[PDB]
C-alpha cells in the first residue's frame, strides 16, 4: 500500500542535526522501521521502534506517533559517513512488510580551504585523448553538464585525504577528439571568482 | 493426554409459550478434545436447521458452544438434545425441561 | 556465523530465458521477502513467506515464481525474461512476520534481447598537472572506465600493490555515454589526490583497477571479438620526478 | 465498569490425513465481534458484530493476514510439539493460543495476557510484567529460551499495553450502543417438590448483561456454601446470558430461604423469597 | 486488533 518518505536528495551541512520522516495509511501498523543503504549495498537496520514515543540509540533517535500515522529519525552531530540514502519500512499484516522510496541524504563537507581552480591532465596511453579537472571549489558552487552530447561533465564528489587532514572536492570532464579547453568546460553552471587557470 | 466430557445444558432463549415463536438452545461446555456431535431432537427425531457458535474456549482450556434452532412450542412436543464425545460410550440425551 | 546468502550477486539475462536466484539462510527465520529496488522506486515487495511451506504476493508478484520447501530456503523465479525486470534483487529474512528483516547482499539482474550488446570496459590514467603541483602541492591522477554494458562496474585504486581508501573518490554512478539512445554504453570516473612527494617518487606505482561483470562462462558467444566476460581490466601509471 | 479485548485460538491436527483445523475468535468484553475458521469457504476475516462492519478494507485485509500468520505458526508448531513429546503422528492434537488485555473504569491499561496450551494443558504463559515466561514443563522450556533470544516478550508487551488498549477503546466507543449497555437481570422463582418432606427451590436470572453475575443463597441470613447448586452462565442467543441456583431444602420453612442477585445493571441487589 | 508482533513458532 502506501508509505510515503521526504522527498530527497536533502543536504545537511556536517555537524547538524538532521531529520527524516515517514507517513502510513495503515492505522493498524505495528512495527516501524528505519534502515540505512549506500549505494549499492544492502539495506541495513539504523533501529526499530514499536511503541508511540521516543527511541534513542546514540546519535539517533525514533520517534513514532500512532495516532498521526508518523514515524521519524533524528541525526544529532552529522558525521559525513552519514551520506546515504535512508529507507523506512512499515508492517502492513503478516508478510507485508512495505517500504518508503528512500529519502537520499547527502552531508556536505566543512571546505576549510576554497581554492577553485581547473587543471589540464594528459593521457598515458598516448598523450591527446583529453581531460579538465576542476578541484578545491566551497560547497556552495555546484557544476553542470549541458553541453553537446560529447562533452561529459561528472557530479562533484568530496574525497579526504585522512593524514593530512584536508578535504577537496573535484569535478572530471572530457570528450576526446576536440576543441575543448579549460576555459569553456565549466561554464553552462558559471564558474567561481578566483577560478585559477594556468596557461 | 486429559479428556473433558462435555456438561450439557438444554433450555428456551425466551420464557416458553405455546403458539409464540422461541428458540431451542443446547449449550455444551468444558469438554476436550474440541471435537463433538450435537443434535436437537423433536419427539426424539433430528431437527436438521441447527446454527451453532464459533468455538471458543475458557480459563481452564476446556471448550465451549451454542446449537440452535427456531422453534415453536407446543404443550405435546417434547424436545431434547444428544451429545456424542469420545468421553461418551454412547450418545448422551438431555432432555428439554420448561418447568424447571 | 549465522546469516542470509543470495546467488549469483550477478546476472545478465537474455530476454525469455529463465532464471532462478538462490537465497538460503540458517538463522532459523521462519519469515521471508524478495524485494526489488530501481534506481529511483526504492524497493518494492515481490512475494513473502510467513513460515516453511506458505507463500504470499506482494505489491509486484507479476512476473516471478517462488517456493518455500523448507526453513532455509526461499528461491525466485523468472519464467519469460522480459527487459522490464532489470532491477537489483534482494532477499531478506525476519525472525517472525512483523520484526526486522535482515537482507542479503543483493543480486544484479540486467535483461536484454540482445548479448551481443554487452561491452567490457577500457580503462585509462591520466596523470596531474604540474600546474596543480604548483599551485595546492597536491597531484590528482584521474581514472576513466569507458564504453560498457551495462553497469556491473566495481573500480577501486591500487598504489604498490596496496589498496587505498584515503584521497579517493568515484562517481556513486555511471554515466550515459548517449543518454538518448537505447542500449547505451557507460563511463565512470575517478579521482585519487595525494601529495607532492608521493607522486614525484618515481618508485611509486599507480593502478586504476575495474571490476566489471559480464558473461557466464557457459555463454553462447557468437561475435567477431571475444566474450564479454567477468573480468578486471585495468590501467597504470608511475611516479614522475619531473 | 472494567472491559477486555481478548483472542482465542485453537489449532487442531487431523492426521492420517491432513491439514488442520484453525479457528480463530475475538471478543470484546462478553461480546464475540470478529472470527476466522480454515474450513469456511471465504479464507477471510469476518465480522460478527454489527459495529465492526463499517471498518475499511486496510483492517480487513490486515486482519486476514495476520491471521493466516496466527494459523501458519501454528501449523509448524503442531508438527514441533509431536516431535517434543515423541508423538506418533497417528492422533489429533490440539493447541491452543488466548491473549488480550483488560481496562478500568477510565480505561487505562489494567493488565495484559499471553498464554499457551498443548493437549489442553499449560504450556508456555507471558507472566503479569510482560517481560517473562512460566514454562510449565521440561519441554516447554526450548520454546522459552527461543522466544528470550527472539525478544518475544517485548513485543507482546508493546502490543498489550499499546495496541491493544487502544483498539479496545475504539471498539468500545464505535460499538456504543452494543458495547456500553447494562440489561439489568430479569428475575423470578420456581419450586418442585422432590419427596413429601422435600423441595427443590430454584433462583432465575435472565436476559443480563454483562454475563459477570452473583446469585448467592441466604438462610436466615446466613450463608450457605453447603447444600447449593450453581450453574454456569449460559448464553441465550441474543446478546444476553441466563443463570439459576437451586437449594435442597425440608417442606414447610421456604420462607426460611432468600436468593440474593447481585448485578451491575441493578440499582441495589435484590433478594427475593417465596409469596 | 490482532497481534502484528511477539507470534513465533515454539
Amino acid at each position: 500500500k502506501e508509505v510515503e518518505q521526504n522527498s530527497g536528495p536533502l543536504s545537511v551541512p556536517e555537524g547538524a542535526i538532521a531529520s527524516l520522516n515517514c507517513t502510513y495509511s495503515y492505522r493498524g501498523s505495528q512495527s516501524f522501521f528505519w534502515y540505512r543503504q549506500y549505494s549499492g549495498k544492502s539495506p541495513e537496520l539504523i533501529m526499530f521502534i514499536y511503541s508511540n514515543g521516543d527511541k534513542e540509540d546514540g546519535r539517533f533517535t525514533a520517534q513514532l506517533n500512532k495516532a498521526s500515522q508518523y514515524v521519524s529519525l533524528l541525526i544529532r552531530d552529522s558525521q559525513p559517513s552519514d551520506s546515504a540514502t535512508y529507507l523506512c519500512a512499515v508492517n502492513f499484516g503478516g508478510g507485508k512488510l512495505i517500504f518508503g522510496q528512500g529519502t537520499e541524504l547527502s552531508v556536505k563537507p566543512n571546505i576549510q580551504n576554497p581554492d577553485p581552480a581547473v587543471y589540464q591532465l594528459r593521457d598515458s596511453k598516448s598523450s591527446d585523448k583529453s581531460v579538465c579537472l576542476f578541484t578545491d571549489f566551497d560547497s556552495q558552487t555546484n557544476v553542470s553538464q549541458s553541453k553537446d552530447s560529447d562533452v561529459y561533465i561528472t557530479d562533484k564528489c568530496v574525497l579526504d585525504m585522512r593524514s593530512m587532514d584536508f578535504k577537496s572536492n573535484s569535478a572530471v570532464a572530457w570528450s576526446n577528439k576536440s576543441d575543448f579547453a579549460c576555459a569553456n568546460a565549466f561554464n553552462n553552471s558559471i564558474i567561481p571568482e578566483d577560478t585559477f587557470f594556468p596557461s | 493426554m486429559i479428556q473433558r466430557t462435555p456438561k450439557i445444558q438444554v433450555y428456551s432463549r425466551h420464557p416458553a409459550e405455546n403458539g409464540k415463536s422461541n428458540f431451542l438452545n443446547c449449550y455444551v461446555s468444558g469438554f476436550h478434545p474440541s471435537d463433538i456431535e450435537v443434535d436437537l431432537l423433536k419427539n426424539g427425531e433430528r431437527i436438521e436447521k441447527v446454527e451453532h457458535s464459533d468455538l471458543s474456549f475458557s480459563k481452564d482450556w476446556s471448550f465451549y458452544l451454542l446449537y440452535y434452532t427456531e422453534f415453536t412450542p407446543t404443550e405435546k412436543d417434547e424436545y431434547a438434545c444428544r451429545v456424542n464425545h469420545v468421553t461418551l460410550s454412547q450418545p448422551k440425551i438431555v432432555k428439554w425441561d420448561r418447568d424447571m | 556465523i549465522a546469516g542470509i546468502t543470495q546467488a549469483p550477486t550477478s546476472q545478465i539475462l537474455a530476454a525469455g530465458r529463465r532464471m532462478t536466484l538462490r537465497c538460503t539462510q540458517d538463522m532459523r527465520h521462519n519469515a521471508m521477502y524478495w524485494y526489488r529496488q530501481d534506481l529511483g522506486l526504492g524497493l518494492r515487495l515481490i512475494h513473502y513467506s510467513n513460515t516453511a511451506g506458505t507463500t504470499g504476493k506482494g505489491e509486484v508478484p507479476d512476473g516471478y515464481s517462488v517456493s518455500r520447501a523448507n526453513t532455509d530456503d526461499f528461491p525466485l523465479t523468472l519464467a519469460s525474461a522480459v527487459p522490464s525486470q532489470t532491477s537489483v534483487y534482494f532477499c531478506a529474512s525476519s525472525w517472525s512476520f512483523g520484526t526486522e528483516a535482515f537482507f542479503g547482499q543483493g543480486t544484479r539482474l540486467t535483461v536484454v534481447e540482445d548479448l551481443n550488446k554487452v561491452f567490457p570496459p577500457e580503462v585509462a590514467v591520466f596523470e596531474p598537472s604540474e600546474a596543480e603541483i604548483s599551485h595546492t602541492q597536491k597531484a590528482t591522477l584521474v581514472c576513466l572506465a569507458t564504453g560498457f554494458y551495462p553497469d556491473h562496474v566495481e573500480l577501486s585504486w591500487w598504489v604498490n600493490g596496496k589498496e587505498v581508501h584515503s584521497g579517493v573518490c568515484t562517481d556513486p554512478q555511471p554515466l550515459k555515454e548517449q543518454p538518448a539512445l537505447n542500449d547505451s554504453r557507460y563511463a565512470l570516473s575517478s579521482r585519487l589526490r595525494v601529495s607532492a612527494t608521493f607522486w614525484q617518487d618515481p618508485r611509486n606505482h599507480f593502478r586504476c583497477q575495474v571490476q566489471f561483470y559480464g558473461l557466464s562462462e557457459n555463454d553462447e558467444w557468437t561475435q567477431d571479438r571475444a566474450k564479454p566476460v567477468t573480468q578486471i581490466v585495468s590501467a597504470e601509471a608511475w611516479g614522475r620526478a619531473d | 465498569g472494567s472491559h477486555s479485548m481478548r483472542y482465542f485460538f485453537t489449532s487442531v491436527s487431523r492426521p492420517g490425513r491432513g491439514e488442520p483445523r484453525f479457528i480463530a475468535v475475538g471478543y470484546v468484553d462478553d461480546t464475540q465481534f470478529v472470527r476466522f475458521d480454515s474450513d469456511a469457504a471465504s479464507q477471510r476475516m469476518e465480522p460478527r458484530a454489527p459495529w465492526i462492519e463499517q471498518e475499511g478494507p486496510e483492517y480487513w485485509d490486515g486482519e486476514t493476514r495476520k491471521v493466516k500468520a496466527h494459523s501458519q505458526t501454528h501449523r509448524v508448531d503442531l508438527g514441533t510439539l509431536r516431535g517434543y513429546y515423541n508423538q506418533s503422528e497417528a492422533g489429533s492434537h490440539t493447541v491452543q493460543r488466548m491473549y488480550g488485555c483488560d481496562v478500568g473504569s477510565d480505561w487505562r491499561f489494567l493488565r495484559g495476557y499471553h498464554q499457551y496450551a498443548y493437549d489442553g494443558k499449560d504450556y508456555i504463559a507471558l507472566k503479569e510484567d510482560l517481560r517473562s515466561w512460566t514454562a510449565a514443563d521440561m519441554a516447554a522450556q526450548t520454546t522459552k529460551h527461543k522466544w528470550e533470544a527472539a525478544h518475544v516478550a517485548e513485543q507482546l508487551r508493546a502490543y498489550l499495553e499499546g495496541t491493544c488498549v487502544e483498539w479496545l477503546r475504539r471498539y468500545l466507543e464505535n460499538g456504543k450502543e452494543t458495547l456500553q449497555r447494562t440489561d439489568a437481570p430479569k428475575t423470578h422463582m420456581t419450586h418442585h417438590a422432590v419427596s413429601d418432606h422435600e423441595a427443590t427451590l430454584r433462583c432465575w436470572a435472565l436476559s443480563f448483561y454483562p454475563a459477570e453475575i452473583t446469585l448467592t443463597w441466604q438462610r436466615d441470613g446466613e450463608d450457605q456454601t453447603q447444600d447449593t447448586e450453581l450453574v454456569e452462565t449460559r448464553p441465550a442467543g441474543d446478546g444476553t446470558f441466563q443463570k439459576w441456583a437451586a437449594v435442597v431444602v425440608p417442606s414447610g420453612q421456604e420462607q426460611r430461604y432468600t436468593c440474593h442477585v447481585q448485578h451491575e445493571g441493578l440499582p441495589k441487589p435484590l433478594t427475593l423469597r417465596w409469596e | 486488533e490482532l497481534a502484528g508482533i511477539g507470534i513465533l513458532t515454539v
